[PDB]
This record gives structure tokens, C-alpha cells and sequence, in this order.
């Protein structure tokens, strides 16, 4: 039983709210700051090259290492679902298996134990 | 079951003013 | 606890048995030159009972030959009243949604 | 379901409009011999009918005359009479057909009423919560 | 497909905001082929088109917004 | 008042003994 | 699925088609005296599926006319105008919620 | 399209004007024997049009007299009379006139109704959606 | 009843026979 | 241009044998004309 | 580009026009009793156009009493009643145009 | 120029019944 | 209605027409 | 017009 | 100017021009305040980032 | 196919941000 319209907007809606979230966590957003962040403080130059340039650096840099996962999404489920072809919770489940692949793959498996 | 007849003027009157015919007053008990 | 059916009571179900009274009264005006129509009345208890029937008035007054059992002066302040609480109910009802919303909102 | 009232009145209104019809003709035909049709006229009554088995609209199933006898005149010389001379007139009674434009009338009104009066109990309810 | 995607989005509401400009135009210089039901519901498509598209906008700003001001 | 069963019609005879 | 078409219902057509319907009994109305005229009568279920997925008909009489032709039953056509007047206005509301209730999703208030 | 209506509404309580004048001249020229044309008056008709082929507007295609006989009265010593003694009057028919003046002035009203109805569902067409 | 076919005219002669 | 006339009320409401609506009148309510 | 002459479109103009349409058929209803005055009218296209970029007679359906005045009092209340609902929709379009104009001037 | 009269029923007559002034029939002209 | 833009002319009723 | 119809200007 | 001739009595001045020319200024000085806003916060976030 | 006056006020004060 698919969802109404007025829950799907409701629900994707909340998406954006934790879109913040996912970037910190379920992204590459994470390591590129920490490597860079280590790499400034590794030369001589305190904060020379600034917190929000290398933010924007990563911002650049995680959205063209994701860009595979985030068209295999829109493959797989922005489509179907914006043509009728699965319902909100197939569409749902197949964006996330696209995401669930990039972070098993860049993961331990003490860390996963 | 249909209940039905003339009204108005013919049937508020006492069956001996045969103004109403026969079929149609047995039509006032019940029909299928 | 905190459901549809405590938070209305029985003012979900007096609205629809008002509707049907009304229809009612209806009928027996419009059947009252009808010869032989018997008029209904219908039992506001049976109707609470079947939330939680369409039976016959005894006339009292004997017919002229047409066997009608309507009553104009009886049916027309029967009509009067039940559209008179008709409203009521929904006043009652319709309060019930905007004390509910008013405490999720809490505005 | 208050929608289902208007089509018992506008059943009752239509109802009573035929009877009205029916004894405008009967005014117009209370003296009249001839007729297109070569049979005397005959005083006519819409009958209604109920079928009852909430509610129960009422319907008319046909135009019955009444079987009461042509009232006879001896008018011998009239060019219609019969071997007696008598000429054959409708049955109209100016009594019965008064009464019956009196209460066709009234139950025309008191129809408009319930109408009017249903019609405001569907506005109000689309008001409920709102 | 991700650009193309934005882009379809907006031209949606940009289409819609024309559509609903266009019969308010034709209704109000007098055209006797227009209803103003159909008005009213093309402008009513029109508002809830772009109250998403503000909306959708606050959004992903206040997402940038907090990116940027992380303290790395 | 009310009934569960529909009332008897009015007889008007000519004649109480034929009824 | 989110879409104009899923959210709105047939409730986006029926304002339409009552109002067509409101032109056909008014029009019924305004033309009772004129002899020749025949009642017009719109059937709500095929105009209602003709516009879902992209012509009136007659009224018979219940009685005859008295020589002029007109079908028109004034009487009758009083009681349509107002059953369709409630009905649309019933529309309205329906369709009136649907762009409220969207807007107050997308708003999140 | 509910201003289409206004203008069949419209067009009726200007149509049923016309016939409720044309009753007027027929009252008042019931009597008249002499004329300002030259011709005795005739008891004046309106004729009503509809051009069906949604909404169908009533027009007044112009006024037509009656076909009935003007009403000859014997009056012999008139200064109009005619050699057989006879002068003529207009066929104007009193009772005819007066279902005119009850019909026209009922259709004029129920236009109103239907003008002030329709109204209404517009102002709420407005306020649709908010 | 919405029928697709017009009403026929109604007609009042004087006699049934020349109609 | 396919339209219905006549004089409204009451001459045309008399049954035809009346004769009081003009001949050329009486017969556009067929459509004719 | 952006401005109020493409951002209200011709509202802004035909809220005038209406308003002065207002007064033709006021002026209209008041001289119906005085002899001599022919009821003048307001053609909104040729009107609206003249606004954008920069009082004709009525013909009477009958004859007059012989006063010499063609005001039809009963077509200029339908035509006021008409005027005056169009009016409140062009209130509408023109209100709503700077409201949804206020509305991304300031994102919210 | 003014268009005067005396309005409602004195108007509202034909001329052959001559309740009005000429001087003021005058002015429904058009010409004051 | 039908605008015109020359004004209509007064209805004139004669008590006879040839006077006119 | 009307064949019938009547004028409304002076015969 | 057009409040003003309206106010004192100025029958020459409709609402409908005053209500438009007012709506017409009020988006417009709204349009002035938001630009203005917007270039503070942008001046107050370059200045405070450590160089 | 040019952006209304709503959107391009909306890209522009977008820009500012």
C-alpha cells in the first residue's frame, strides 16, 4: 500500500533536514577534511589556507567520488519512482542499496564485528 | 410490497361512493 | 487510551441518525396523499444501540377510506425539532476536531 | 444522506403538479359532450404509489378514470342523442375537484419547505470543523 | 542526470507560474472562453509549486550553511 | 406512539352488521 | 507519484462539469417560455470520465407540452439548479483541502 | 463558465420586458377604434428565439401581430363605419392578456433567482484555495 | 431520463382520425 | 442558424385549431428557418 | 527583466478601467428618470488598450416613453452586479502578484 | 448644456397631451 | 449592450403620422 | 427577419 | 505625494492608484532591506575568518 | 521558456546568499 502524496512530501521533506547528517557520516566528506586538516597543520602555516576553502575543496572533491553512487540512485530509484514503475518503499529501498555498497566497501571488518 | 391508489378527493370518501375502481382500490392493500 | 472514538464520543454517530430521521419525515410528508402508505417513525434508542428501528405510528385519528396514517400538523414539528438538533450535533462534533487540533498545535 | 430528501420532495412536487393538471382538466371538461376521441369524457386521477420495503419516493404509475356513470340529459333534439334522447355528459364532481386543487396546492408548498429547509442542514454540515 | 534533473524540476514550476499567468491575463482582459475555475486552479498549482521551490531552496542553503561553518 | 406491526385501516360501512 | 494528477483527484474535474451542469439548467430556465425549446439534460457520469481521460442530452417530459413544444419543467428544473448548486460548492471544498493540505506538507506548518 | 449565465439570465429579464410592454399596448388598444398609421391595431405578439446548435442566449426577433379576426361591432351612425354599418376593434383577448401578465412577470423573477444564484458560485470560486 | 433522440411535439387535434 | 420561434404565453398554449399565431410564425418551431 | 510593468502585467490597468466602468453605469441608474440623457457605456477593450499604451452610446431595446431618456434600469444593475464581481477578481490577480512578489524578495 | 425636464409621469406621455411648459420641453433637446 | 458613438435619437409619437 | 415583423419607424 | 492627495481630500486621486503605488514602494524599499542584509552578512562573514 | 519575474528575483537573491 503505497503512501499518499501528502506523507511523501512529508517524508522526503525530512530528508533535507538530515541531509547535513548523511554528508558528515554516510560520505566521503569525512576523511578529505581530516587528511587535508592534518596536512595544514603538518606545514608550518596555522590556518593559511582557511577552514571554509577546504571545506569547499571536499565539497567538490566528495561530490565527484560519489558521483557513481548518486547516478546508480537516480538509476535505480529516482526514475523508476518519477515514472510510476516502483512505489515510495521500493524507491526507497533502492536508493539506499547503492549507499549501503559504497560504505561496505570502504570499511573494516573488526570494525564491522 | 407496492401500496398505491387515486388520492385526494375519491379516496377520502366511504366505499359505498364507488368512485374509486374496483382494481385500483384493491391495489391500496399490497402488490408484487 | 486517546482514540477517534473517545475523543468524539457519541456525537459521530447522532449526526447520521439525525440525517436519517430527516429522511424519514420526509417520506411521510411526501407519502401522506398516497393512499394506503403507512406512516414510519424511526427509534432514536434502536439507532444508539446500533452505534454502541423504522417502525409504524399509531395514528390517532381514524383515516377517511385512504388508509394513510400521516400526520401533516405531527410531521412538520417532528422535522422542525430534528433539524434544530441536527445542528446541535454538528456544533458539538465540529468542536471536538478544533479542541483536538488546538491541543496538538498547542495555538 | 440529505440529497436523497430532495429527490423524495422533487418527487412529491412533480406528483402534485400532475394531480393539478389533472384537475385543470377535469374544469375544462365538466361539460363537454364531443371529444377528439369518440368516447365521452371521464373524470381522471393520477395514481400515486410508494414502494416501500429510509426513503421512499412517490411515483405516479398512470392516469385511472373514475367509473362512475356518465350523467345523462334528455335533450331530444340535440343532434347526439340516442334512440331515448339522451345526451351523456363527464362525471365531474366541482365539489371533489375544488378539494383537490386546494390540497394539491398545499402539498405543493410544504414540499418547497422541506427542501428549503433540507437544503440548509447540507450547507451547515459543510461548514462542520471548517 | 543530476543537473538535468534541477533543471526539469524548475522548468516544471516555471511552466506552471506561465499557464497560471496566462489565463489570469486572458480571464481579466474579458476572453468569454475561460472559467475561473480553471484559474483558480492553475494559480493555486502555481503557489504550491513555488512555495516547493522556496522551501526545497531554504533547505539545501541552511545545508551549505552548516557545512561551511564546521570547524575543521 | 410507535409499533412494530402497521396499523389497521379505517372501515366506514353502510352497514356495522356486514362488516 | 507525487504528482497534480494523484493529488488533486477527480476533484480538479468535477468543478468543471458541475459548472457546465449549471449552464445547462440555467439556460433551461431562461428558455421556459420558448415554444420549440427541448429541456437539455447532462449526464454527469460521461462528462465526468470524458474529461479524466480526454454533446448534451434531452430531458424527456414527464408530461406533454400544451401545444407550444417546450419540454421545460420549470418545477423540476429549480430542484437540479439547486442540488448542483450545493454539490459544486461541496467540490470546491474538496478540491480547496487538497491545495491546503500540500502546501502545509511542503511548509512543514 | 459562470458569466455565460448573466448573459442568459440577463438576456430573459430583457426578452420577458419585452412582453410584459407588448401586454401593455394590447390593454390599453383593446378599445381603440382609430390610429395614427392609418390601420386599426392588432393585438401585438413577441416572438422568442433559440439558437441551439452549452449556453443558448433568448432574443426578441421582433413583434408580430395577432392572426385572429378584428372584432366587428354594428355601430351605424359612427363617423368610421362602413356601408353595411360595421366598424372595427382590435382582436385584443382579455384573458389571454392576463396569463401573459402572470407568466412574464413569474419568468422575470425566476431569472433573478437563477442571475443572484449564480453569483454566488462565482465569489466562492474566488475564494477557493485559501 | 436523459434520452439522445429530442421529444416528439405533442399534438391536440379535433379529430383523432385526421392526425 | 438552426433555431426554434414562436410567440410565448398564452397563444401559443391554445391547442393549433385556435388559429391565433401566424401561419409563417407557427411553423418555425420545427427548426425550420 | 525585472520590473512591475512585467511583474504585475496589465492588472495594474484593469482595476482602473473597471473602477471608472463603475461610475458610467452609477451615472447611468441616476439620470434613469431624467428626460433627454442617453445612457452611455464604456468599451473595456478600446479602454484597457489606452491605459496600457500611453464613452459610447447604448442603443435602447424599445423605445422610449417619450421623455427622450434610454436608460434600461434593468440592464444596468446586471451590468453593474457583473462589473463589480470582475472587479473583485481583479483586485485578486493584482493583490496577489505583489504578495507573491514579497514572497521571493524575501524567501519565505 | 444641460438636458432638463420634469421627470416621471408628465414626461413619460405624448406631446398631444401637453402638460409641460413649452419652455421647458425645450430644454430635453439639448439646449439651455 | 450594442454601443454606438452617435447618440440615439427621441422616440416621436404623433397623434397623427402624416404630421410629423 | 420575421416574415411577419413589425416596424418600428413610421409606415 | 499620492497619500497625501488623497488624504487632504483631492478629488482626483482613486484608492486604486494610491493602494498600487504604495503596494509598488512597499516591495520595492522590502527589495532594499533584503539586498542591504544580504551584503552586511556577506561583509561580516569575509571579515571574520582568520587570515 | 524565460524564467518568470518570482523565479528570477528567487535566482538572484539566491546568488547574494
Amino acid at each position: 500500500e503505497d503512501y499518499s502524496v501528502t506523507l511523501q512530501i512529508l517524508a522526503l521533506m525530512t530528508m533535507l533536514g538530515f541531509l547535513p547528517a548523511m554528508v558528515i557520516l554516510m560520505t566521503s566528506f569525512t576523511r578529505i577534511v581530516v587528511v587535508m586538516s592534518i596536512l595544514r597543520q603538518a606545514m608550518g602555516l596555522q590556518q593559511t589556507p582557511s577552514n571554509q576553502v577546504i571545506i569547499g575543496i571536499a565539497l567538490f572533491l566528495t561530490f565527484f567520488v560519489m558521483s557513481p553512487v548518486l547516478n546508480e540512485i537516480n538509476d535505480k530509484a529516482v526514475q523508476p519512482y518519477l515514472n510510476e514503475q516502483v512505489t515510495a518503499r521500493e524507491a526507497f529501498d533502492a536508493a539506499q542499496a547503492p549507499m549501503k555498497a559504497f560504505m561496505l566497501k570502504q570499511t573494516r571488518i573488526k570494525d564491522l564485528e | 410490497n407496492m401500496v398505491a391508489g387515486i388520492p385526494g378527493a375519491l379516496s377520502n370518501q366511504p366505499p359505498a361512493d364507488a368512485s374509486i375502481p374496483q382494481d385500483v382500490a384493491q391495489m391500496k392493500d399490497g402488490s408484487v | 487510551a486517546i482514540s477517534f472514538d473517545n475523543a468524539l464520543g457519541i456525537h459521530q454517530h447522532t449526526v447520521g441518525v439525525r440525517e436519517r430521521n430527516a429522511e424519514v419525515i420526509s417520506t411521510n410528508i411526501a407519502q401522506a396523499n398516497t393512499p394506503g402508505y403507512k406512516a414510519r417513525g424511526l427509534d432514536f434508542a434502536k439507532e444508539l444501540q446500533a452505534a454502541t428501528d423504522k417502525l409504524y405510528r399509531l395514528p390517532t385519528q381514524p383515516d377517511t377510506g385512504d388508509g394513510n396514517t400521516v400526520d401533516l400538523d405531527l410531521e412538520r414539528n417532528l422535522f422542525m425539532q430534528n433539524q434544530i438538533r441536527h445542528q446541535a450535533s454538528l456544533d458539538f462534533l465540529g468542536s471536538k476536531f478544533k479542541n483536538l487540533t488546538k491541543a496538538i498545535k498547542g495555538e | 444522506s440529505l440529497f436523497n430528501v430532495f429527490n423524495v420532495t422533487g418527487s412529491a412536487m412533480s406528483a402534485e403538479s400532475v394531480r393539478l393538471n389533472t384537475t385543470s382538466s377535469n374544469l375544462a371538461n365538466a361539460d363537454s359532450v364531443s371529444s377528439s376521441a369518440k368516447d365521452t369524457y371521464k373524470a381522471r386521477h393520477a395514481v400515486f404509489g410508494a414502494e416501500l420495503s429510509d426513503t421512499v419516493p412517490v411515483k405516479v404509475m398512470g392516469i385511472v378514470e373514475s367509473d362512475k356513470p356518465l350523467s345523462a340529459e334528455y335533450n331530444p333534439d340535440h343532434p347526439l342523442a340516442n334512440e331515448e334522447g339522451y345526451i351523456y355528459k363527464p362525471n365531474v364532481n366541482v365539489m371533489e375537484e375544488m378539494a383537490n386543487m386546494i390540497s394539491a396546492s398545499r402539498a405543493y408548498q410544504t414540499n418547497v419547505q422541506v427542501a428549503d429547509s433540507s437544503k440548509q442542514m447540507l450547507l451547515r454540515t459543510l461548514q462542520m470543523g471548517q | 542526470d543530476f543537473n538535468d534533473l534541477l533543471t526539469k524540476a524548475i522548468n516544471n514550476v516555471n511552466t506552471l507560474q506561465k499557464a497560471s499567468g496566462d489565463l489570469q491575463t486572458r480571464f481579466d482582459r474579458g476572453d468569454a472562453d475561460v472559467s475561473l475555475s480553471d484559474v483558480m486552479i492553475a494559480r493555486n498549482k502555481s503557489s504550491v509549486a513555488f512555495d516547493a521551490t522556496v522551501q526545497i531552496r531554504n533547505k539545501l542553503v541552511e545545508a551549505y550553511k552548516d557545512l561551511m561553518n564546521m570547524p575543521v
